[PDB]
């Protein structure tokens, strides 16, 4: 009930551009129910809105504890990784992430780049 | 038809590989920071370290908006492969109404 | 010698051939739309149909005056091939004189 | 982070080769005339003598400040293979902090 | 103690404009003691002004339960009522607050429009 | 004494019935959303479904600040009949120091 | 949503009687020159032939654009029944989107 | 024909009785305060000790000058009879010249 | 886990300006942690610089039980102190913020004035 | 070398006693409101209670920047012991780069 | 709360002797021709007849506002003890409301 | 008489020692960088390497022209004791006739 | 009854700045009741904030010898003498507004400042 209020608050936040209450109203909600899945990836969105890597991806590792089915989830992670220029945990996410979604351009060109840099 | 605009932008950058340009348009467009980029092979003459380099770089061009603007700004620095990136800003003071439509309701 | 100048405007748009590009620009120069065109293929990343799309298109930059671009944008959206057309005015700030005047006894 | 700015300047301007495009590029980049140039091969539409002429020519765009900007518009008339050469000047509305302090000091 | 501080603070930011940063307060204060009536029918005025009327109803029934007694809680719920277009409960609400308050001339016009609207 | 104001507004928007004018004007005075209504029954001429019709509706005018206007007018489409809404905006350019204190202070 | 416009008028004058009031409202819609149009009785206080006079008058609205602001001031003055008419044109600082749209599309 | 004007104003007050409101008008009007004005009777809903009010008070709107308003205003608030009055002025942008010229020679 | 991440949300609004996100924040933090001593800190000083003096005393004496050789809590308790006018408690802060960093010279120009304040 | 500037403040305020003084320059000082305090001992001559009064009160002077002005203003009448303080506002129209540099990171 | 003001000025000025400034701050403060005065010794050096003086003087500055200020300057002018006396004005931007209100209620 | 001037700046600077203060004072006045210094005996709270430091220290304010304001000011730096010198220019909004002609003439 | 309306007709136009109107004001209210002390008191207020000095001194002196306990006159008269550069007569009359006035500060600063200015 209060969790669902919570979850879709910061929606309305991360939407308007304000990640740092959006981030506020995830992890409220996350009290009430930790095994929702969706406010885990949404948490580690507003966190990788914001330029914290390492917080987005622990959210999206717990995201995929609870889904793993995730396409955005395992592409975004991937988009972690390559922020923080680690490309072998990069090319493991964007492999998966085009496991699940074939038809998927930037995943695509994010294992390109990946594979690039990691060549160098 | 045409209607004066001030809400429009033009960020223009330049990445080395054209790989990593694919990737950047790519994903700019995809989180709503972007509407649309286009992806130009140029010749860049510049000066680095004092001496003069001549190098095939890609240049990058994204449409967007004045309020989305410093959201694609901070995530290009970031995501940049250069130390020091180009980013200028050009405004285009026009614009079809249909277009102008279609760039705000994209991002 | 540079002149400050309000009176010249560049047209931004982008076609999916070099055909229809190359038709646009000598259709647009020869009836005094436009002065003078530059077709640069270019790389377009954007949202069709909710889906991500990169292709290979050409880009035109038509240079004109204030006072004809009203009938260049009219008669390109008429002929554009596109359902919904970029239309882009850039305004250069300063021109040399003899361009300036080449540019608008050619319209 | 970005800053509004007046004081950098974009010359455009066109030439028949690519061997005069490079060789105008690093010569205005090594004696501070322009801190970065770039070079892309377009196809030009104008009317040259009474008659239609397409041709494959390349343009070029000096990065400068508003103070060196006369300097280098001076020099590239002088030099310009063209009788009458194309000079359109643009100004970024804004750039990047680090870019801004790096184009001034290259100049 | 904590719920006091997080009661007021909602307050403060419903105060200033700042709807969904009250709605996060409310919601926080009400982990603490869900047997607030004050915070649910707080939380009720705060979805109110943000336009959402299903929630702002759940809350009005809430803040009811723990006081029914409360005839601004019965007249907003009507308003609530009146703005989903359900007339038969904006009807029942608005009679009850005039029950508690019959001097309330709002809850009176709303009475008014109401059973007109129902008519037609 | 009178002073040069801004921050003074007055919407004007009309509603069919006066039952419904009352209930909109109490209910906007009561949550501060206006500091004061006045309702006159006036008769509308316009064009609707392309045949003219002659009705008997009652206007409002309410008097906010430019504070509170976005709020005001939000809740008003929220909940005015009609689906398609009178909203214009008056800004009064002077005010008694008296008035202008009791209007914003009732806000 | 408010919009900040300025293409929007309001054209305030008297008739003595109602059937003139109604008459020129349902003409003045009828062909464009007014989008809509509110009669009110009220009571007019003057200076006729230096005499005081406390009539019953009727006052009407004309909501109209800048662009037939002109023509529907031209119609009246022919048409009016007074040697002197009123004509006072406010002017409303925004406006719903929405309604500004269907202003304008009913001229 | 349509002249801008500046030089107009329309004070607003409501007085709660209609004889006060007629003779208001009538001794304003006598000394050159005000050219005109208008009494409408709407309906006042304001919050009045903390309690919200709905009352029925006549509406009066002065058409005067730049130069008389302060006269106007000093006059009306010596003998309104609320400790605290109304008073909004607005400003009409433009007249026909003969009103205009009919109004200035009226105060 | 989660502590952290609203601690660290907490003071990214305080330094924002953001006071009273601040304290929502770090109340938060405060559920999953309640002996955080720079938590409780860090939530009096949202309040000081709020205005709320007795919420920030609060704050700061529940910082000072879980760690008592903080000197900016105990000269800040001080500057509460002497806000409120009680210059009684603000002597014995500022004596003991000196008795913990004696080269502090606010906290010794603090106990000057409240001393001169307590003779008039 | 100098830059105009917009974004320096000055507050200007009066203590009674050189203890206070001091207190509140170092408190504003350590808290970010303020980068540097100076404290000049002036003689003030003013009405008190309708009675002329010559005393010995400390002048501070807060060197700020507009952001963080009103952070300042706020706790300083929180914490100001009169009644009634001084808040006098001036803007320096230039400073140099490194000190306003040094201004700005102090906050 | 701050407020911006263009109506308060400050009045700078320096006299010779202490007993001139104390005479000087408490004729004009008793007059209602300067709300407040500070009196600040200070240390000139000036060029008098053509040599160099280093004089220990005394600063007055005085608060009016800018209504009063013509008065205030007439008035030291014709008392002040130097031939040619100091008159320099700073203007605030801003102020405290009740300080403001303090300042134009005493002169 | 008062006339409203642009042409005056006042650099307010600070320095450790009366000494340094006197000699820059008359340094500055005699080869016509400044008409004028005031010495005032200050003290100054700043964070000096991370540390609040409350020290006794000389406020310089010099009398100059826009003219001479640059002149002065790299003067000062190249002269300045300290490593980061402040470096505040305010501008008076008036003046004397006569002293504004006797500190122009002094420079 | 004609008299006091141009008595009131000067002080209105004197605190309005209009010191020339005022003149003509109180100069008419002189014709009527030539012994009107506070006419010729206010005069010589006009005539002293207009800079005449030589007229100001006249009407003091005037209103002096129709009441001599004016310690306004006494002091406003040594204030004219001042600024005439005459000091024996500034110190005699700044004494006797110190008899009537002893807790006038300006007539004390102004006596100083005459004493002052005859020693040099």
């Amino acid at each position: 009930n209060l969790a669902e209020k919570m979850y879709k608050a910061g929606q309305i936040e991360f939407a308007k551009g304000n990640y740092e209450t959006a981030i506020i109203a995830y992890t409220l909600a996350l009290l009430k129910d930790p095994n929702n899945a969706e406010a885990w990836y949404n948490l580690g969105e507003a966190y990788l809105a914001l330029g914290n890597y390492e917080e987005a991806i622990e959210a999206y590792q717990k995201a995929l504890e609870l889904d793993p089915n995730n396409a955005e989830a395992w592409y975004n992670l991937g988009e972690a990784y390559l922020a923080l220029g680690d490309y072998d945990n990069a090319i493991e996410a964007f492999t998966k992430a085009l496991e699940l979604d074939p038809n998927n351009k930037t995943a695509k060109a994010g294992l390109k780049l990946a594979k690039e840099k990691k060549a160098l | 038809s045409l209607i004066e605009t001030a809400d429009l932008r033009l960020l223009l950058t330049t990445v080395p590989t054209e790989t990593e340009a694919l990737y950047l348009a790519l994903a700019a467009v995809e989180k709503g920071l972007a509407a649309e980029v286009l992806i130009t092979p140029v010749t860049r003459v510049r000066r680095e370290n004092g001496k003069l380099v001549v190098e095939d770089v890609y240049r990058l061009s994204f449409k967007t908006t004045r309020e989305r603007l410093d959201a694609l700004v901070a995530w290009l620095q970031r995501r940049h492969p250069l130390a020091l990136p180009e980013c200028l800003v050009l405004t285009p003071i026009a614009s079809s109404v249909a277009y102008r439509d279609w760039l705000r309701s994209s991002l």
